[PDB]
Order: C-alpha cells, then structure tokens, then sequence
C-alpha cells in the first residue's frame, strides 16, 4: 500500500518543436 | 504538472465546530492517490487520510476525506482542541508527488485590540553605527494587521521586518513586532518617527510615536 | 517497531556538500520505496525525492535535479541523500519517510543550514520603557539559530512574548523579546533578560532600566 | 473497473462505410484522451487515431486521413470512429484504448473486414483416426472468426486449433486436432463443436473411426 | 516523421538468458515519450515501460528500459518461460504516435520429434465436389520443417497450404498441418497419397500414407 509505483501519464498533449 | 491549491488560506473556527478544508488541482482528478497530513510546529508531520478516503491507523473517526471532480476535501466533524494545526494535501500517483501550500486552522474568538507600544533605539546601539526602532503589538485578534513606517511622514518601504508569535494557549491571541532599521547617519537626519497600526479592533489607525531625533 | 533515524547534515557554505543518512530498522528495508521530504522556515512541506525498493528508479523535484542524489544500501538498511552544490534555499529540516505514497512512518528529521555567514554571538540591546508598561530586549546580529531567552533567571515567565527570529539581508538573525508589567514594579523591581547563544558560547545578561 | 467495449464492426464492401463505437465505464470519460489502434492479420500493431478529452484536437495516421473520423460524446461515455471509403487494407481488428500516452487499458476489439465476398457458413468435415490423432476440418467460411471446442469444452489438453488460411477462392479454412490414446477409440465419444457467429452456424460433429 | 525500427525481427534465446531488444529511430530521440509493450497471443498488449525508463505498475524487476541517442532498448535480465511473446516499442510525444514492426521472442528447447499423422478426405466432402487430405505434425522443435505431398509417387506442388501454431506454454514446441486440396476428378485419377516429413530432429524422412483413394 505504501509502495505506489510511478503511474502512467495517460493524458499526453501533442508536442511541437 | 498538476498543481494543488488549498482553500482557504486560514480557517478560523471554534472547538466543536465543523471543519471543511479544500484542495483543488490544476486539472480534474483522475486517481485516488491523495493524502491529508497534519503538522504542528516543532512536531513530526502525521498522516491522517490516504487513498483520498481511508483513515490512517490510529486516526480518530472525526477525520474523513473525499475527492470529486476538481476538489479534494478534508472534513473534521467536531473540532477537538488537539486539531488546530496546519494541514497539507498531497498527490503521490507519480513524479512530482507534491504537497499543497498548507491551510492554517486557528481558533476563533472575539475581536481584540492590539495594545500598541513603541521603543526608541538604545544609545548602546548608536555607538556601533546603526539604529533600529521597534513597534510592538500585544495580544490581539485576528492575526491580520498592517503597520507602516513614515520617517518625517514620508512613506518608508524596503527597510522593515515583522515577526508574529503563535496563538496563545490561553488568550488565543497573537503578538506582532515590526523593526525599522536604518543607518546611524540617516537617523539624526530626521526627528519624527512613528508607526501607524491598522486593525479591525481599531476605529481609526492609532499611532504611538516619539520625537527624540 | 518501525525506526527511522536521520543523521548527517549541519552548517555548510554555498556550494558545499552534505550526505544525509536514514538508518532504518524494524521492517524489511529492501521491500519498500523510500522518500525524502523537507520543510524550510516559513514555508510548507516539499517533496524532494524517492527511490524504488531495488534502487533502479529515482525521481526528484525540479529544484534539486543535477545537485541532489538519492541512493540506498539494502544490506545496511540505510537511505542516503547526497546533497551537492547546496544553496541558501536548501536550508530546511529534512525528513525520511517509508514508502512512496501516503507517508505513514516519518523520521525525526535532521537540520541542514546553508549560508555564507559565519558564527557570531548576539548583541543584546534594551527596549527601555518611557495601562501598564512594556519593556524588552533586542537580540540582534547572531548566527546560527537558535537563541534561548529568559527573564530574571526564569522567574518572570508570565506575560513574556519571545518572537520568532527574522533572517536579515546580511544573513544574520535578529530577535526581540518583550514583557508587560504594571507601573508599580517599574522602579522597585529590576528586570534582566538572560540571553544564551550556545553555538558561540555567548551568555549575556543586560538590565533594562526605565529612562 | 475500467471497461472498454467496442462495437459496430462487421463485413463491408470496398468503398462502404462503417461506424465503430467504444462504450466506456468505470472512469470519467471526459477527463481522458482516447485512442484507436488496429492490427491486421499477420501484421504488427498500427496506431490509427486519437482525440483530446474535449474533442478539440484529433490526429490520424496518414493512411486514413480524409476517410476516417474520430469523435466523442463526453455525455454518453461513447467514442466513435467513422470509417468511410473503406479499402481492403483497412481489414483488421480495431482496439479501443484509453489515453494518449502509455496505453494501459485496452478493449477487446471488433473485427472489420473489407471485401466483396459474401458471408458463408463453414463446412465441418471429420478427420477419421487410424498414439492416435483425430480432428475436424472447418472449410470455406467467411468472414473470420471461427471457434472450435471439443466435447463442449471437456477436452482442453492436447488440442491444437491451427490459425486460419486464406484460400485462392477468398474463403478461410482451418483445422483443429487432438491426440488421444487408442484405448479410447470407441469407449469415449469425440465431438468437435464449431461456431461461426457471422453466419449463426453451430455444428456438433462426432468423429468416428473409418 | 520519425520512424521506429526494431532489431531483430525474430530472436531465439534460452530461458534465463539476457534479452536486449533494440528500437532505433531515423533521427536521434529528443524526448522520453517512449514505451514498450508485450503482446501474448490471445491477450491484449500489456504496457511494460513508460517514460522510456519507468516500469508500469505491476511490472516485475527483470524488465527495464533505457534510451540513448537513437537507440531505445528494453532489457529482460533473466528470461522466464512466460516472458516469451511479441514486443513492440512506441513513441507517443507527437503524432503519428506509431509502433515498431515488433520483435518475436522464441523459447529455445531441446530438439523434439514430430509425430506425423495423416487423414483421408471424408465421403461427405467427396460428394460436395472437392477433396482435402490433411497431414499433421504434432509437437516438434524447432520450427523449421519440410512437408511434401506425394500423389502416387509424383511430387505435387502448388496445391497445398500449411498452417503453423504458436509455441505452447507447456511444451514450448510447435504443430504444423498441410492440406492437399484437389478436385474430385484428380482424387479419382490416382489411388495412393502420402506426405513425407523431413525434419532436422528426424533421423530419416517419415512417411505416413493411406490408400483406397479413387
């Protein structure tokens, strides 16, 4: 319960550049 | 990144009342990896609620949490004298697992007036090469106050520092002290020094002053 | 019992280094994530870094990237926080906590002070009087924290307000203590504030007389 | 409990249109990006399109630009992929996935077939044994898929249902076999259960020695 | 614009080996918006690595990812028998958020022998107008195999199709099936049919046959 892993960022905006 | 902003800045309630503390995010919440912490000055921080709505072991039942949309709320049903502290929310789903800026939960009482005093700089410090004037505010409520320095009635800024005590364990009031500091040469350059105090318990800005050059 | 003990850290100059150690016991160390948290004066709690159970993944707050390094030795039950190129804004109380989510088990916390200032004792000045009467002592220009203040060797403990110190632009702390007494003991009773500054072994006792 | 259920897939002729729908539950649909991903027969995964949580931005793979349209109804928890002017190379299994980064939650997918051939039910033929092996020949059906089970799901060991093969006629045919000891040549009955939902064909064929 | 290429296409290693799966780009990566997937047959793909170097929640310690320059590598430190499937990389910072072609991971195993079987066409199919003969290879390793159709004794070509299963989770082997499809007339022009199976794990070509064809 104390070991929260690095969760996924599921809302990735579009990158420009 | 998702930024957590807590509301209100300072919460003023009396023992036995119902407390509601907010924690709003930059975007809509998408998980339950949220926590509430209690922190008293000089004491170790303490977890109250994890998983947005689960009480940590040992936490009394009067603490409950819930998350909905863009607001993350901590609820204290009836305020115990041991509950007045600083409260931080936190997200821990992924990096950065940042906290909120904090909410000060103070005790509510009747409006009191600050008994303002003033002290001229002692001659012992003048021999060093500097002078510092002090303006005292004693036992008042609420914590909000504003003092100004006007050397020869000319608004002074960028040369003062203020300090506030904790809420008294009996009077439930605060105490403020502003220290104006300027060069010894700039001290004898003028003659009239004063500090104006503005507070709710004051019908008009009182000004205890001195004129010793 | 879960035990977390932070060690290391102290006074350092800008650009200096400090290595924090969090000696743990009472639980399987290599089975838990570990977290460093700090809180600076007049600011809120700040999450600094955490590390996976096997140390294969580390994450940091932006302000410490490239300067701080979190590491662990699971055979020694020790969590580390190598702090390089320290800054004045790094001055804070550093806690180590177990896990990576809701932090239940905290350590007591170790204090890290980063400043270009040097050790200096305070210069005590009086705040002479002139309903009741107000008097006090101005404890000015000392480094580092803290300073203990008492009145009449601890006999006058009621009505005394010792403020929290302010950090001046020069890097030195300034303190003011005050007390309110009736005008009956104004000339009869003599009031002497007792200032103690241990990091400089400076003990000052100045009498405040009404002028 | 994150639920993604695709629908609207089937058999369509070249140039026809088809509308795929992804019903969602267990999360706030309007808070997430959504993504369509397809995989053709014996081909790799192909990203098709995605859409912003508010529907203000849509992106497509070049092969579908001008023909496919992704959209959403945040009030109905439904995601849509309007497919127009369908080419044969658009035949694939289409998957619904939440978000726009690392795809964690996937739907089960719906098969979209683009061909001029008509729906045909399979012909189930026995494979007579002579240890010993026996099977069933599911021949000439369209479109995919076909599901084969032995003894209504009782024989789950040693069974090998081969993947389908496209024949010269444009129809599919597969075979499912299972090895058994010769002691059960007559004392135990072996019946293969073939189901072809596209044509509502269900066949229970008993395999007997010749 | 930027395309991803996974090398190799097929990779064969023993259990317990160290797998180094590569995913190269046309130009050097400018972000860490990369991922790795594992696609087992019959299931949906499973996110393994996100952010180029972070494990997804619930992913064991042996899976790890890293990126440097133009190489995006997934590492499986100790290959367990279950960690054998198809692996795809993916970019997701900019559209098109495309995958690579994928890399198959095969389990190495001791060479096994194909127990060859044969099946004649049923009379039910004969009256339909066509005839199908099935030659079965059950549980064999490796995948390389050669199956020929011998109508009487003249070799047949251009009239059969083969179908290979995938590696079983228990046996870690394969299974092949060739189907000789000829018209009812050509099934009448001859009488004897046989499939000769030549395998590396076979000391000699095994030939299972049947007669009564007419």
């Amino acid at each position: 319960e104390e070991n929260v892993e690095e969760n996924v960022e599921e809302n990735v905006e579009e990158n420009v550049g | 990144e998702i930024v957590l902003t807590q509301s209100p800045g300072t919460l003023s309630l009396s023992p036995g009342a119902r407390a509601t503390l907010s924690c709003r995010a930059s975007r809509t919440f998408t998980d339950t990896y949220l926590a509430w912490y209690q922190h008293k000055p000089g004491q170790t921080p303490k977890l109250l609620i994890h998983g947005a709505s689960s009480r940590a072991p040992g936490i009394p039942d009067r603490f409950s949490g819930s998350v909905s949309g863009t607001d993350f709320v901590l609820t204290i049903s009836r305020l115990e004298p041991e509950d007045f502290a600083i409260y931080y929310c936190q997200q821990y789903g992924r990096s950065p697992r940042s906290f909120g800026q904090g909410t000060r939960l103070e005790i509510k009482r009747t409006v009191a007036a600050p008994s303002v005093f003033i002290f001229p700089p002692s001659d012992e410090q003048l021999k060093s090469g500097t002078a510092s004037v002090v303006c005292l505010l004693n036992n008042f409520y609420p914590r909000e106050a504003k003092v100004q320095w006007k050397v020869d009635n000319a608004l002074q800024s960028g040369n003062s520092q203020e300090s506030v005590t904790e809420q008294d364990s009996k009077d439930s009031t605060y105490s403020l002290s502003s220290t104006l500091t300027l060069s010894k040469a700039d001290y004898e350059k003028h003659k009239v020094y004063a500090c104006e105090v503005t507070h709710q318990g004051l019908s008009s800005p009182v000004t205890k002053s001195f004129n010793r050059g | 019992e879960v035990q977390l003990v932070e060690s290391g850290g102290g006074l350092v100059q800008p650009g200096g280094s400090l290595r924090l150690t969090c000696a743990t016991s009472g639980f399987t160390f290599g089975s838990y994530w570990m977290t460093w948290v700090r809180q600076a004066r007049e600011k809120g709690l700040e999450w600094v870094a955490n590390i996976r159970h096997d140390g294969s993944e580390t994450y940091y707050v932006d302000s410490v990237k490239g300067r701080f390094t979190i590491s662990r030795d699971n055979a020694n039950n020790s969590l580390f926080l190598q702090m390089n190129n320290l800054r004045a804004e790094d001055t804070a109380m550093y806690y180590c906590a177990r896990g990576s989510g809701g932090l239940v088990h905290w350590g007591h916390g170790t204090l890290v002070t980063v400043s270009s200032a040097s050790t200096k004792g305070p210069s005590v000045f009086p705040l002479a009087p002139s309903g009741t009467a107000a008097l006090g002592c101005l404890v000015k220009d000392y480094f580092p924290e803290p300073v203990t203040v008492s009145w009449n060797s601890g006999a006058l403990t009621s009505g005394v307000h010792t403020f929290p110190a302010v950090l001046q632009s020069s890097g030195l702390y300034s303190l003011s203590s005050v007390v309110t007494v009736p005008s009956s003991s104004l000339g009869t009773q003599t009031y002497i504030c007792n200032v103690n500054h241990k990091p400089s072994n400076t003990k000052v006792d100045k009498k405040v007389e009404p002028k």
